[PDB]
RNA sequence: CGGUCCGGCCGGGAACUCAAAGGAGACUGCCAGUGAUAAACUGGAGGAAGGUGGGGAUGACGUCAAGUCAUCAUGCCCUUACGACCAGGGCUACACACGUGCUACAAUGGCGCAUACAAAGAGAAGCGACCUCGCGAGAGCAAGCGGACCUCAUAAAGUGCGUCGUAGUCCGGAUUGGAGUCUGCAACUCGACUCCAUGAAGUCGGAAUCGCUAGUAAUCGUGGAUCAGAAUGCCACGGUG
């Protein structure tokens, strides 16, 4: 049956639904090649079940919304760790001492006023 | 603002509800459509005899309490110094300090 | 660089040069309407423009034609 | 090789080399070499001479060349006879449209002299 | 420093809106200015009725005015005649059908506005500012205020130096939005210009 | 048909309690109440100089939450129609009613 | 830090190699956040500095970096009211950052045509001991020899 | 799970994303060690988060007779004028000096074609789709939308292929000539934008000096206020990092 877990990132969500036995990925009625141009990205997305051997023992269906490409791919990562540990429950210790369970809570800070940025002050001059 | 000025802008409301409500569409309309009187339809002649002060371009938005022209603000009808001032009474509704 | 839906001159200064031309050679037209275009019936006419304090005298010529008549009153003093 | 623009085009991209003619930039030079028949990706080499009549011919359609030059120098000449707002600002030196001259005129003033 | 409003920063922690209507883009600056004159037309009138807030809301189509008032006797009057003289032209101010309700300040020592309005009517008197300002604290303290601070600026007694005092008693936490902090202004003309007051007063937390 | 309910409100607890009587007044009327979904709210926001002269650096940012409710009631007896069509709600709600 | 103790970050691995070194140098040579830009770069440089010589390619990096290291450095110091330079021992982690960042500045200031190109004329020539990034190592380490008695 | 024009589109489903109201959660709470058996500190477990978790609002008594009498209010002078109305001009000048920015000097790049992934906002004298005409700015016609519905609105860096091959260049875009569009009574002084043409300086910057400690700097687009029109400024948003 499929085992189901919520990723997610700066501006992503991820929606992972895993099943048992088989090499295949779908992101998105895409497959991760297709979805992912970006080496780091399907590497980020492969991560978790890496530690976990599961070649072809497990069939992910992906939907994932907002963000870009490297928020993404953290959000299904954050996704597939959480169906992962809905699947079993005993690779809670690996997938933490890795640190896929914990959620990135790194989101871009606001732009303050007087700032160029939400730190990056004017040029400042004094005579 | 001196009470010449709101004056002025009083003054040129009116002639803008007055006139450029209907005449000065309708020259504007024989002016714009390409279909009619290519040669003389005369209306940019007309345009121009009816009062300056009945264009709405000629209007300045001035708070309503000071009639400071700048900082206007479209949403309260205010400038930004009796804007502040009304919300921090707690007169304007639903607005407060924001913080994210 | 306004439309091509026909130039601008205000209607004052037109009725003005047309009582000129019709009634023969007159005066320098004095005007303020630096912003009217110089029209073909214009063409022998000494119009005074208005630059901010004077009326300059602009004797107008062909070679003038669809220019503005402030653009031959400079406005500004500068040496 | 050479054209009825005097000029001599370098070998390279015809789309580019069309370029060095005065008046030709690269919308009308994709505009000759499409008239004409040409590729736009070939070198002004392996081009045949009755390839480069062919573009002759289409540059001819076009006023490029010290006769442009001429017809640029008669429109300043005339601004400035005229002695119009941009006569005078042609006359001087200065910015002619509506560019501030407080600071930044450092084209049309040149190199800034105490 | 400059200090933020105590008033504005606790709008919707501890403090409620003056007034309470809902309007789009199209009404909201009409309804505010509507507000305004309402408001100064009922602050010029009934300046001797020791009026200390103006709720205004807009139901539907109408409106209809909370004054808060210590002297709610003078405020109606005999047989209502000059409430209903006051909202026959609220009405035309605001242009909708008017109400009026009257709510009593029961305790005035505990007013902000109440109490700046009686501080700068004693200044303008020609009274003393130190025992105004005194008074006016013990009498905030003595009802069972939890704090209390009121404050005087501008050539104090005719100085031709302008100066700022404060008199302060018991807890006032202006940092905290918790509590429930009542402030208000008022100034003063006088001879030798304009004297601002502002009083504090704490009524505890939450 | 079917009349659906759109409630827009500056405070959200009055929204909410407006919203409530609503459905009560639909559901002790004996009509079938969909809702009430919580439509996003739309905070526009201010920034103001605070400074009579200058002093750009110095502004306070202010904002206006409006929150918004829908109760859509799928078959609206008539009873139920001139029920809600004299309800007394609140100041600071505004109330349309499709239909 | 005037009292701030500090962790470490954590660095992601290089997904075509899984090397924390390669990565840092991919950080190094990113300008822009354009990761993938410095990737392409470095993974070319790295296949050309493969054929040319044969130990694979991590081996040539780790080769052309042990040219580079800098054991010893000098540390600027305002004590006797002139400049002091007294020579440090390099920590190995810094040892890294120093010979990744002359080789980064060392193929930036090169006339070959593209970055890869560089970096593979910059790795190949500091595998044989030679070129501008060596260059830097030997000066400093001149300089730290100069003021050895200042230890 | 059925149907399907393969479009959540239509039956439906209420799971999930999300919306927005309520609640839980973090307290040095637990473990070990150090410490005056104190306060605390160091590490560990667990946990999404760990030590005021990240950011914001919040600015004590006072200092600078600091800024504002030109937002406003307020205690000498003018009054057939220092008040009021109008048209035109100026605030846009230009030998020069400074502050703050934008664009560059290029190959980690320019151009061409193809294609992927956001968030936050605004909209009725408003946003304006589709279609037709125009090289384009735009125009004509005319839906929908007071808006999780419609429109603004195609995100761009990125990625794939091709080309350019280190040159004042297929870098750079200043300046200027010609032809136009739109707003507006009216683009001369003095608007923005489009097309064609031209193609300055600039090849990384002396003395000196600035910002920034992590989703930060750097870089890439997006929106809003003011606003008829006029953003390289301001305020905000996300991507890579």
């Amino acid at each position: 049956n499929q085992y189901y877990g919520t990723g997610r990132r700066k501006s992503s969500a991820a929606r992972v639904f895993i099943k048992p036995g088989n090499g295949k990925i779908v992101i998105n009625q895409r497959s991760l090649e297709q979805y992912f141009g970006r080496e780091t990205a399907r590497m980020v997305v492969r991560q978790p079940l890496e530690l976990v051997d599961m070649v072809e023992k497990l069939d992910l269906y992906i939907t994932v919304k907002g963000g870009g490409i490297s928020g993404q791919a953290g959000a299904i990562r954050h996704g597939i760790t959480r169906a992962l540990m809905e699947y079993d429950e005993s690779l809670r210790s690996e997938l933490r001492k890795a640190g896929f369970v914990t959620r990135d809570a790194r989101q871009v800070e606001r732009k303050k006023v007087g700032l160029r940025k939400a730190r990056r002050r004017p040029q400042f001059s004094k005579r | 603002a001196k009470q010449s000025m709101k004056a002025r802008e009083v003054k040129r409301v009116a002639l803008a509800d007055k006139y450029f409500a209907k005449r000065a569409e309708l020259k504007a309309i024989i002016s714009d459509v390409n279909a009619s009187d290519e040669d003389r339809w005369n209306a940019v002649l007309k345009l121009q005899t009816l009062p300056r002060d009945s264009s709405p371009s000629r209007q300045r938005n001035r708070c309503r309490q000071t009639g400071r022209p700048h900082g206007f603000l479209r949403k309260f009808g205010l400038s930004r110094i009796k804007v502040r001032e009304a919300a921090m009474r707690g007169e304007i509704p639903g607005l407060k300090k924001a913080s994210w | 660089r306004s439309l091509k839906k026909g130039p601008f001159i205000d209607l004052h200064l037109l009725k003005k040069v047309e009582k000129a031309v019709e009634s023969g050679d007159k005066k320098p037209l004095r005007t303020w309407s630096r912003r009217s275009t110089i029209f073909p019936n214009m063409i022998g006419l000494t119009i005074a423009v208005h630059n901010g304090r004077q009326h300059v005298p602009v004797f107008v010529t062909d070679e003038m034609v669809g220019h503005k008549l402030g653009e031959f009153a400079p406005t500004r003093t500068y040496r | 090789a050479r054209i009825a623009g005097i000029n001599i085009p370098d070998h390279k991209h015809a789309v580019i080399a069309l370029t060095s003619i005065y008046g030709v930039g690269k919308t009308r030079s994709k505009a000759i070499l499409a008239a004409a028949g040409i590729a736009e990706d070939v070198k002004i080499s392996e081009l045949s001479e009755g390839q480069i009549d062919t573009l002759r011919d289409e540059v001819a359609k076009f006023v490029v060349e010290g006769d442009l030059r001429r017809e640029i120098s008669m429109s300043i000449k005339r601004l400035m006879d005229l002695g119009c707002y941009r006569g005078l600002r042609h006359r001087r030196g200065l910015p002619v449209r509506g560019q501030r001259t407080k600071t930044n005129a450092r084209t049309r003033k040149g190199p800034r002299k105490p | 420093g400059q200090k933020v409003h105590p008033n504005g920063i606790r709008l919707g922690i501890v403090k409620p809106w003056n007034s309470t209507w809902f309007a789009n883009t199209k009404e909201f600056a009409d309804n505010l200015d509507s507000d305004f004159k309402v408001r100064q037309y009922l602050t010029k009138e009934l300046a001797k009725a020791s009026v200390s807030r103006i709720v205004i809301e807009r139901p539907a189509k109408s409106i209809r005015v909370t004054i808060h008032t210590a002297r709610p006797g003078i405020v109606i009057g005999k047989k209502g005649e000059d409430v209903e003289k006051l909202r026959k032209v609220v009405a035309d101010i605001a242009g909708v059908p008017a109400q009026i309700n009257i709510a009593e300040v029961r305790k005035p020592e505990l007013d902000a506005k109440l109490v700046a309005d009686s501080i700068t009517s004693q200044l303008e008197r020609r009274v003393m500012f130190r025992r105004a300002m005194k008074r006016a604290v013990q009498n905030a303290m003595r009802l069972g205020a939890k704090g209390i601070k009121v404050e005087v600026s501008g050539r104090l007694g005719g100085a031709e130096i302008a100066r700022t005092e404060w008199y302060r008693e018991g807890r006032v936490p202006l940092h905290t939005l918790r509590a429930d902090i009542d402030y208000n202004t008022s100034e003063a003309h006088t001879t030798y210009g304009v004297i601002g007051v502002k009083v504090w007063i704490f009524k505890g937390e939450i | 048909q079917r009349i659906r309910i759109r409630l827009k409100a500056f405070d959200h607890r009055l929204i909410d309690q407006a919203t409530a009587e609503i459905v009560e007044t639909a559901k002790r009327t004996g009509a079938q109440v969909r809702g009430p979904i919580p439509l996003p709210t739309r905070k526009e926001r201010f920034t103001v100089l605070i400074s009579p002269h200058v002093n750009k650096d110095a502004r306070d940012q202010y904002e206006i939450r409006t929150h918004l409710r829908l109760v859509d009631i799928v078959e609206p007896t008539e009873k139920t129609v001139d029920a809600l069509m004299r309800l007394d709600l609140a100041a600071g709600v505004d109330v349309q009613i499709s239909l | 830090p005037r009292r701030r103790v500090i962790g470490q970050r954590k660095i992601l691995p290089d997904p075509k190699f899984g090397s924390e070194l390669l990565a840092k140098f991919v950080n190094i040579l990113m300008v822009d956040g354009k990761k993938s830009t410095a990737e392409s770069i470095v993974y070319s440089a790295l296949e050309t500095l493969a054929q040319r010589s044969g130990k694979s390619e991590l081996e040539a990096f780790e080769v052309a970096l042990e040219n580079v290291r800098p054991t010893v450095e000098v540390k600027s110091r305002r004590v006797g009211g002139s400049t002091y330079q007294v020579p440090v021992e390099v920590r190995p982690v810094r040892r890294n950052a120093l010979a990744m960042r002359w080789i980064v500045e060392a193929a930036r200031k090169r006339g070959d045509k593209s970055m890869a190109l560089r970096l593979a004329n910059e790795l190949s020539d500091a595998a044989e001991n030679k070129g501008t990034a060596v260059k830097k190592r030997e000066d400093v380490h001149r300089m730290a020899e100069a003021n050895k008695a200042f230890a």
